[PDB]
């Protein structure tokens, strides 16, 4: 059997620092949100894509 | 609630514990007055009544007991209270009876 | 009533101004359906064939 | 031949008033005008008390 | 609220339709320009602060045109038809408490695992009939569901006599049996609800359930005692949360992210759109090819919401308006 | 509202053939038209079976 | 109380008493002298003669 | 199956486990859910119901157990649940909950 994925993203995304105003959020396997204090969103998409 | 029950408590209790408990962390303690608590110990008395199954015996439960009266030499002593139920799956079901209710 | 407001613990703010607390949740999810439809676009009835 | 229900469902046959029987316990009716004779045996269903015997005419 | 796009999405509400760009007096104002060749299409809006015009769209780089009325966006809320499975017994049974579970889903979380249950509870007597049998369970129903101290509106309860199947009647913690009169009862209905909106902050969401029933014992043996059957849905939630948050999203494209992020140094965005009105849409989708190297396509999309009014008038002139400046040969609703 | 007798005569109510009860045993027949009746009961009176039940008459 | 079966081995309503007329030899008796209802209240009877 | 049945249940483990085990390798271990455990549960129970040749007293069991309160001195707790079977020459099916289910 064989798999594929994908996720386009663009370039402004590169060194990009979040304001938290809200508390950004990871998902996790368990089904659960853990709150994180990472500020960069590509720390939050790399989680998401594994 | 306009009629209590055992089954509408357990179920309440278990639907919770299945969604939201470990099977080792269902020890639910209930706090109310004691009115309440007889109506648990009514409530607990006929489901066990309805356990046709098995054959209750003063020897283990103990419900009528002997005591040293000068009327008889075998003077009996009645009397039980059901203060908790152990519901499937890992429920446990206690009472802490506050006099605030 | 005394001893159960003492059953529970204190905090000391710092000020009479409302405060809020950020709240986490669940992540896992199915999304509902609203209709299906026929290789003619038509509607799929309940009452209706494969 | 072997018994008929557990003594735990047997153990809940009493002889009482009508209105206090519940569930989970069967009546017996003695007679008065013969000794050893039964009357009728009953079961509540649905609040009303119904017998188990089937009527039996001529 | 937040979406998915094909890289971008734009939108424009169609308050208006005019035929000049000299009749653009008012806000919301629109007219579709095109040339005569039809070779490229947009859009002349009157903002607020003045006017606008949509993106041009290459009328040969267009992909999907469609129109959608409103019907299509109103949620058809679930109804669960609730009654005694005449297999048990077609009447209540005298000793017998009837417990009703309702479960739901997407309870404050997101999630499934968010679980919550409430329930109805009716110890039934000799003398009930179906009929009563469903009034206190509504009752039992209404106090726990529809009361004014849950934080929110679960369900909405109602019931149905035979005498008039099509009328349904609400039943809230406040109702009474002395306002139930009739005897001839023989369901009981349970909604959905639609849940609090805020534009930008909460989005029309929802929170479905189950009627999952208790067992009873009617010949000495456990059996469920009633079914919950579906039924054609009755009520709706109109389009009008749906839009609002769409334009709220839709102007952070051609307009401000910051929407309140610094609240006294921000740029105040003024929509368009009455939340309390129903909409009907037009999606174009295209895209932007270009030249010898450049053959990617950038795929885009922009919308128009015009108001409803019954009829799909403020649409079909609309769509005819675009169909004899581009050419292009959209279906009215 | 007491048992009609004790354990040690009900644990002895018993189901199956007629010809094997002695007579410190009660017969049950259960009905086989009906799914819950009861169609008779028994004991061994002087060698020969004969209802407890009172027979009913118009 | 046909929820429980009361036993003689814990009543001891038909005691084993010593006797020169067999060998396993039975007395029987009881009453019931008091009373056990929920949460704490006991019930107990001192008989007085001036009754 | 519509009725999980306990009778078909250990026919077809006994069947099985003569044709292909030997009778020190008929154990059964089953991975279920908790209502599956209940369920199963349920029919033990029924089963038991049914040797009416023999009788169940709670001092052997423990159904209704003694606990200590301060509402009472006779004070109960009531619960139990089947959790396995042992049918003819060797089978004993055991039980396995998982949250996987």
């Amino acid at each position: 059997t064989t798999i594929r994925i994908q996720h386009k993203v663009a370039g402004n995304k590169l060194n990009k620092k979040l304001a938290m105003g809200i508390p950004m959020v990871r998902n996790l396997e368990s089904g659960k949100q853990v709150k994180d204090t990472a500020n960069m969103w590509m720390h939050y998409v790399d989680w998401e894509v594994e | 609630y306009n009629t209590f029950s055992l089954k509408l408590l357990e179920d309440a209790l278990y639907e919770l514990s299945a969604s939201k408990l470990a099977m080792d962390d269902r020890l639910f303690v209930i706090k109310t007055g004691e009115r309440g608590a007889i109506q648990f110990h009514k409530e607990v008395l006929k489901t066990v009544s309805g356990w046709t199954t098995f054959v209750l015996d003063n020897n283990s439960t103990r419900v009528v007991e002997k005591v040293q009266s000068r009327l008889h030499s075998n003077a009996l002593s009645a009397g039980f209270q059901f203060v908790e139920y152990k519901a499937p799956n890992g429920v446990r079901v206690r009472l802490d009876v506050d006099p605030f209710y | 009533l005394d001893t159960f407001l003492n059953s529970f613990p204190t905090r000391e703010f710092e000020d009479d101004n409302e405060y809020y607390w950020d709240v986490i949740g669940s992540s896992r999810r199915n999304i509902p359906l609203v209709e299906a439809r026929d290789e003619n676009g038509v509607v799929v009835a309940a009452n209706a064939a494969n | 031949m072997k018994r008929v229900l557990n003594l735990g469902n047997l153990s809940r046959i009493v002889e009482g008033d009508p209105n206090e029987i519940t569930d989970d316990e069967i009546l017996v009716i003695k007679d008065k005008i013969i000794e050893g004779k039964i009357i009728d045996i009953q079961k509540r269903v649905d609040g009303k008390l119904v017998s188990l015997i089937t009527e039996k005419y001529t | 609220m937040v979406i998915s796009i094909n890289q971008v999405r734009q939108l424009y509400v169609a308050k208006a339709l005019k035929a000049n760009t000299a009749a653009l007096t008012t806000a919301g104002d629109i007219v579709p320009k095109a040339d005569t060749a039809k070779t490229t299409l947009y859009f002349q809006s009157m903002s607020p602060a003045g006017i606008v015009a949509s993106d041009k769209i290459n009328l040969k780089h267009v992909l999907y045109a469609k129109a959608t009325p409103s019907e299509a966006l109103a949620h058809k809320l679930v109804r669960y038809s609730v009654t005694l499975d005449a297999d048990v017994s077609a009447t209540p049974v005298a000793g017998q408490n009837y417990i009703l579970r309702l479960a739901f889903r997407q309870y404050i979380g997101l999630s499934e695992e968010d679980q919550y249950f409430k329930y109805g509870e009716v110890i039934a007597r000799s003398g009930m009939t179906a009929s009563d049998f469903y009034k206190k369970m509504a009752i039992s129903l209404a106090k726990n569901l529809e009361n004014k101290t849950e934080s929110t509106p679960l369900v909405n309860i109602y019931l149905i006599s035979a005498a008039a199947a099509s009328t349904d009647v609400p039943v809230t913690s406040a109702t009474k049996e002395s306002d139930l009169t009739a005897t001839d009862y023989n369901q009981i209905i349970i909604e959905e609800t639609e849940q609090p909106w805020v534009l930008g902050m909460m989005p029309q969401a929802f929170i479905p359930f189950t009627p999952q029933f208790l067992t009873i014992t009617v010949d000495g043996e456990d059996r469920l005692w009633g079914v919950a059957t579906v039924v054609t849905p009755t009520k709706t939630v109109p389009d009008g949360h749906l839009i609002a948050d769409l334009e709220y999203f839709c102007m952070g494209a051609r307009g401000d992210i910051y929407r309140g992020m610094g609240y006294p140094n921000i740029i105040k965005t003024t929509y368009l759109v009455d939340p309390g009105a129903v909409y009907d849409v037009l999606d174009i989708h295209y895209f932007y090819t270009g030249s010898n190297e450049s053959v990617q396509k950038s795929e885009k999309t922009i919308t128009l919401v015009a108001v409803d009014d019954g009829s799909h008038t403020a649409m079909n002139a609309l769509i005819g308006a675009i169909n004899t400046a581009s050419g292009l040969t959209i279906a009215t609703l």
